[PDB]
RNA sequence: GUGGGAGAGGGUGGUGGAAUUCCCGGAGUAGCGGUGAAAUGCGCAGAUACCGGGAGGAACGCCGAUGGCGAAGGCAGCCACCUGGUCCACCCGUGACGCUGAGGCGCGAAAGCGUGGGGAGCAAACCGGAUUAGAUACCCGGGUAGUCCACGCCCUAAACGAUGCGCGCUAGGUCUCUGGGUCUCCUGGGGGCCGAAGCUAACGCGUUAAGCGCGCCGCCUGGGGAGUACGGCCGCAAGGC
């Protein structure tokens, strides 16, 4: 098992029921793909740098998970299939370099 | 790919002795493992070309410490290909 | 003029989710600066060039920018 | 038979041409001109002469409309493509502001043999 | 072996924005386009220019480099999986296991061939307009095979460093990529430039040798005829050795 980041861009239009089922729904799609996960943060609402499904912004979330690796392109292919998952990028954990140190 | 866990593993499972990781016991059994990753990842992949030098070049080094264990001691020669199941 | 690297702080090259520190290595227009704006060593704007892409697919960097001037 | 006075005006300046259009605030033209639309007719269209003229027919055109306030847009380079700026401000419309957007591919399409 | 390292190395799937083309709608008149000038072309069935939305294919701007990887061909968005090569530090293990390499086998840009898809841009042939003494061309408007994908052939090249491979030896200075280090620097492994000795017909090469040596393979022996004829092997053919 590797460690991965999972990012995460929703449609930022949702109230408590469907922003909580979304996640839920993120929450079940873990599960099923056997991602223990590590840590969790929570930006939301920011301004995106282009428009993206006509909208202005994005609601963003990210997690760093630990998980079979064989199974990661399957997980990709399970999480973009909801309507209101737009954008679902997920990059191998490396190491913080350092610049101007 | 490899981890060193399966790597200690076969180390340790021809080597000729405690502490032994350069026999040539040993490093024919650890070119026969990455031989059989690749001839599988070739199974699929038929088209990844320039994995398949690295493959000929595994092979020629396998045969040249067998060619060589054969002209030394013709018995662990055997009693290594019998262990490995090759030729 | 000055220079990106020289007037910054220590932070994380590797980090594509800090937008407000990779903003400064975008030009006017939402292009990467060259080497000679940046400061930046070999090995640095390599790694950089990486990052930046990366915000831009997150939405967070633009892929290109208006020139407001001539 | 609008009264818009405030658009945006596009300068779409090639070799061949420079041509001008006049919109509103949401990107619909008013009204426009062009090195064609004033009488000359071949290569002394590209002339920044035309691109001048061009320039001024759509801003008295946009004059009829109510115009005062106008954002500039250039597209593409070619003569001429300064001498419209230039004559835009000076045409009685306050400039507002002035973009360049000339769309830049990110080499996607294969030019013809002219520009290989 | 152990522990680290950099990378358009390869294969598979996935994915992002810009742009071109086309469709839909909004808005909007009289031309656009193109050239040294023009004309064919397109435009009142409403184009070009502008805004919004949609479809499709192909290629990846800036980063980008005189850079990096690869045995050569060659490899640039990004993500993941599979994966090859290589380099450094430790001085741990085997104990000459090495170098080259006629055959053989595998790889091999582009173009071309087969079957089935795909088809936006470009574009042989070809259809036009010009230029011209003529235009079977450069310039302009169109445009099919093709370029792209899958599977199978084809085996050529300025396939170029016009320099086969491996090793040892023979002043340095400087620029650089990447490691380690007691980190003005030292020490490795690549990529450039000047230049000692020396070599070379000269231009030039010069610790990346074209120098001094050694091992092995390939190949050369006047031009035209001619990479043609015949024969053979291979190929569906074009044609190749
Ligand atoms: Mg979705
Ligand atoms: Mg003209
Ligand atoms: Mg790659
Ligand atoms: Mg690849
Ligand atoms: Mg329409
Ligand atoms: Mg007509
Ligand atoms: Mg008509
Ligand atoms: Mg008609
Ligand atoms: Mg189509
Ligand atoms: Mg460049
Ligand atoms: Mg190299
Ligand atoms: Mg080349
Ligand atoms: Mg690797
Ligand atoms: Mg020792
Ligand atoms: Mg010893
Ligand atoms: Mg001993
Ligand atoms: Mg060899
Ligand atoms: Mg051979
Ligand atoms: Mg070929
Ligand atoms: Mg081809
Ligand atoms: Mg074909
Ligand atoms: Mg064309
Ligand atoms: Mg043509
Ligand atoms: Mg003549
Ligand atoms: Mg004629
Ligand atoms: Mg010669
Ligand atoms: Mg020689
Ligand atoms: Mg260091
Ligand atoms: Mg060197
Ligand atoms: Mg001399
Ligand atoms: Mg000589
Ligand atoms: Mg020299
Ligand atoms: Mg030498
Ligand atoms: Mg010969
Ligand atoms: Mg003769
Ligand atoms: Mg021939
Ligand atoms: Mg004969
Ligand atoms: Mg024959
Ligand atoms: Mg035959
Ligand atoms: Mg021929």
């Amino acid at each position: 098992m590797r460690r991965y980041e999972v990012n995460i861009v929703l449609n930022p239009n949702l109230d408590q029921s469907q922003l909580a089922l979304e996640k839920e729904i993120i929450q079940r799609a873990l599960e099923n793909y056997g991602a223990r996960v590590e840590k969790v943060e929570e930006l939301g609402l920011r301004r995106l740098a282009y428009p993206i499904a006509k909208d202005p912004q994005g609601y963003f979330l990210w997690y760093q998970v630990e998980m079979p690796e064989d199974r990661v392109n399957d997980l990709a292919r399970e999480l973009r299939i909801r309507d209101n998952v737009r954008r679902v990028m997920v990059v191998k954990s490396q190491e913080p370099f350092l610049a101007n140190a | 790919p490899i981890t060193k866990e399966e790597k200690q593993k076969v180390i340790q499972e021809f080597a000729r002795f405690p502490g032994d990781t350069g026999s040539t016991e040993v490093q024919v059994a650890l070119l026969t493992l990455r031989i059989n990753r690749l001839s599988e990842h070739l199974k699929v992949h038929k088209k990844d070309h320039h994995s398949h030098r690295g493959l000929l070049m595994m092979v020629g080094q396998r045969r040249r410490l067998l060619r060589y264990l054969q002209r030394e001691d013709p018995e662990r020669y055997r009693a290594l290909i019998e262990k490995l199941g090759i030729r | 003029k000055a220079k990106v690297k020289a007037t910054l702080g220590e932070f994380d090259l590797r980090d594509y989710r800090n937008v407000e520190v990779l903003k400064r290595f975008l030009s006017e227009t939402g292009k990467i600066l060259p080497r000679r704006r940046t400061g930046l060593s070999a090995k640095e704007q390599r790694i950089l060039a990486k990052t930046i892409k990366r915000a831009r697919i997150l939405g967070l960097l633009p892929f290109t920018e208006k020139l407001v001037r001539k | 038979k609008r009264q818009v006075a405030s658009g945006r005006a596009y300068i779409h300046a090639s070799y061949n041409n420079t041509i001008v259009t006049i919109t509103d605030p949401d990107g619909n033209p008013i009204t426009w001109s062009s090195g064609g639309v004033i009488g000359y007719k071949g290569s002394r269209k590209g002339t920044p002469y035309a691109a001048q003229l061009a320039a001024l027919d759509a801003a008295k055109k946009a004059m009829a409309y109510g115009m005062q306030s106008v954002d500039v847009i250039v597209r593409g380079t070619g003569a001429g493509r300064e001498q419209a700026i230039r004559a835009l401000q000076a045409s009685g419309l306050q400039v507002k502001s002035i973009v360049d957007d000339t769309p830049v591919p990110h080499n996607g399409c294969r030019p013809k043999k002219k520009f290989r």
